[PDB]
């Protein structure tokens, strides 16, 4: 690369009507040849804005683009939910190093406080058969994102044999869900009673608990 | 209706090569010009290289300049990316794309237009490994309200990605299909699971539809609740 | 009710391809589209645009399969609409006059005391017919120099300076635009 494009804030949340502002500055003057991508998660990005500032087909006009001097900016002019994605500016100036783009932005949706609703999974047993134990705990439908899950074996706090992940932000109703998965050897498993997942989240008025025991 | 469609990617030895495919149509070739851009699992995008297939003009990324080359068969509308010496940090998804006009006449190209939609290169010395797929039984609480949650996961495979749907794809509303973690093994795992009323439970039949191309996996489990 | 449309750039890159682009319009009442057709002078037979996709939005792209038999074009935009409907002014097209290219290539800048400044055409514009004869300019000037030197090389490929520098070539081929300049060369 020669031309560098310096994109900021790299994330930011706001909520549903809000005005939102991403700005890219190129290092070098780059006349107009800017462009702008959406890229919504586990999908191709989409181009939004060509030309430091024309629409793109079929793109909703409440996007739009401006330029002065070397800096660009993205402009949504009242949020919507499916707006969560990620989105990038992009130069087309360099004569030897078009197409280069900033690092992006991450844009989430600020909605109410919602408590996730809590499920617990206890291991199959097709796969205690070969010898190891997952157990899995869902959390479903939250907001915000931050929660804190904790795998209780016989009032033990699991650490570093659980493993989680988080889907994309809703886009239909702005909300997360969560699946931590437990996994001990056959072994193991049988050397206990109780599992339990322990939710703490803005939402709850207080921790929450499922849990089992082993046969029931 | 345009169309740009991604293939070749797969699991590779570091030190080895490849040759991704993207085949195109419903705009005019020779006077396109073709990218590929690619993106590391969790960061940004970055652009690759991209060819002029009328003249055969090319430019590269810096980062790939020397190991890839890009090149057209202006005949059948497909532009290649030759991947070789490639590294661990060459693995992403992997873009082809088009703007109008040439390499070194960029300025009335409306950015890049369309895009394919990606194919997966993982370059590793991992072995291939099928998952294993097991159910997420509901019961009481997967019970909340009268509705409740049931799964499956989808444990032990490598490389990625793995396709997961219900019922042949006929149930679709109240679905979570969660990214994939890496384990410590080195091996992905991943559950999927979907809600739905306690009163279709005893009644309605639910099945995941578990795909792993890269091993040669197919499997279709049927998650019933348990006794 | 629409809307008045109007077609405001043609671009070439070689005289072998070109496109238009248009602005709309004013939709609202219902949507829009957005037709344009065309014919030769003297013809009465009204053809559409053979392309609409590979330009860009608003574009009319036409292929290598039109260049090599028609010359020039006489154009229209046609956003119809509902409770409205409405054309543009003509536009006529000959492709010789919106032909421009890339940037002339390589620009090699010596020191033989005097000096010497050398670059090749563009790519993109064939000269082996050829059917552009193609006229050059160049800019020179001090790194931190306030303004700059220019020089008409008229058509051939190399010049002579009598002066820590900067230097820069564009073409045109008359009769039409001249190129992005080429990016800078710089000389002690
Ligand atoms: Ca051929």
């Amino acid at each position: 690369s020669d031309i560098q494009m310096t994109q900021s804030p790299s994330s930011l949340s706001a909520s549903v009507g809000d005005r939102v502002t991403i700005t890219c500055r190129a290092s070098q003057s780059v006349s107009s040849a800017v462009a702008w991508y959406q890229q919504k998660p586990g999908k191709a990005p989409k181009l939004l804005i060509y030309s430091a500032s024309s629409l793109y087909s079929g793109v909703p006009s409440r996007f739009s683009g401006s330029r002065s001097g070397t800096d660009f900016t993205l402009t949504i002019s009242s949020l919507q939910p499916e707006d969560f994605a990620t989105y990038y500016c992009q130069q087309y100036y360099s004569y030897y190093y078009p197409f280069t783009f900033g690092q992006g932005t991450k844009v989430e949706i600020k909605r109410t406080v919602a408590a996730p609703s809590v499920f617990i999974f206890p291991p199959s047993d097709e796969q205690l058969k070969s010898g190891t134990a997952s157990v899995v705990c869902l959390l479903n439908n939250f907001y915000p994102r931050e929660a804190k899950v904790q795998w209780k074996v016989d009032n033990a706090l699991q650490s570093g044999n659980s493993q989680e992940s988080v889907t994309e932000q809703d886009s239909k109703d702005s909300t997360y869900s969560l699946s931590s998965t437990l996994t001990l050897s056959k072994a193991d498993y049988e050397k206990h009673k109780v599992y339990a997942c322990e939710v703490t989240h803005q939402g709850l008025s207080s921790p929450v608990t499922k849990s089992f025991n082993r046969g029931e | 209706e345009v169309q740009l469609v991604e293939s070749g990617g797969g699991l590779v030895q570091p030190g080895g090569s490849l040759r991704l495919s993207c085949a195109a149509s419903g705009f005019n070739f020779s006077s396109s010009s073709m990218h590929w851009v690619r993106q590391a699992p969790g960061q940004g995008l970055e652009w690759v290289a991209y060819i002029s297939p009328y003249y055969g003009s090319t430019s590269y990324a810096d980062s790939v300049k020397g190991r890839f080359t890009i090149s057209a068969d202006t005949s059948k509308n497909t532009a290649y990316l030759q991947m070789n010496s490639l590294r661990a940090e060459d693995t992403a998804v992997y873009y082809c794309a088009r703007s109008y006009g040439y390499v070194y006449w960029n300025a009335y190209s409306s950015g890049m237009d369309y895009w394919g939609q990606g194919t997966l290169v993982t370059v590793s010395s991992a072995s291939t490994k099928g998952p294993s797929v097991f159910p997420l039984a509901p019961s009481s609480k997967s019970t909340s309200g009268g509705t409740a949650a049931l799964g499956c996961l989808v444990k032990d495979y490598f490389p990625e990605p793995v396709t997961v749907s219900w019922n042949s794809g006929a149930l679709t509303s109240g679905v979570h299909t969660f990214p994939a973690v890496l384990q410590s093994s080195g091996l992905y795992s991943l559950s999927s699971v979907v809600t739905v009323p306690s009163s279709s439970l005893g009644t309605q039949t639910y099945i995941c539809n578990v795909n792993h191309k890269p091993s040669n996996t197919k499997v279709d489990k049927k998650v019933e609740p348990k006794s | 009710p629409p809307g008045k449309p109007e077609i405001f750039k043609c671009r070439s890159p070689n005289k072998e391809t070109f496109t238009c682009w248009w602005r709309p319009g004013t939709d609202g009442g219902l949507p829009t589209n957005y037709s344009l057709t065309y014919h030769r002078e003297g013809e009465t037979l009204m053809h559409e645009c053979p392309d609409y996709i590979t330009g860009g939005p608003n574009s009319c792209h036409f292929g290598k399969q039109y260049t090599s038999m028609w010359r020039t074009y006489i154009m229209m935009v046609n956003a119809t609409n509902q409770m409205g409907s409405s054309f543009s002014d003509e536009l006529y097209v000959d492709v010789t006059y919106i032909v421009q290219p890339d940037p002339p290539l390589e620009l090699a800048v010596e020191v033989k005391p005097y000096l010497w400044i050398k670059w090749s055409p563009p790519t993109l514009i064939d000269l082996k017919t050829g059917w552009f004869t193609l006229l050059y300019e160049i800019r020179l000037k001090p790194e931190k120099a306030a303004e700059w030197e220019i020089h008409f090389a008229g058509q051939q490929t190399e010049f002579k300076i009598l002066s820590k520098y900067l230097v820069q070539v564009r073409c045109k081929p008359d009769h039409g635009y001249w190129s992005a300049w080429s990016p800078a060369t710089f000389i002690q």
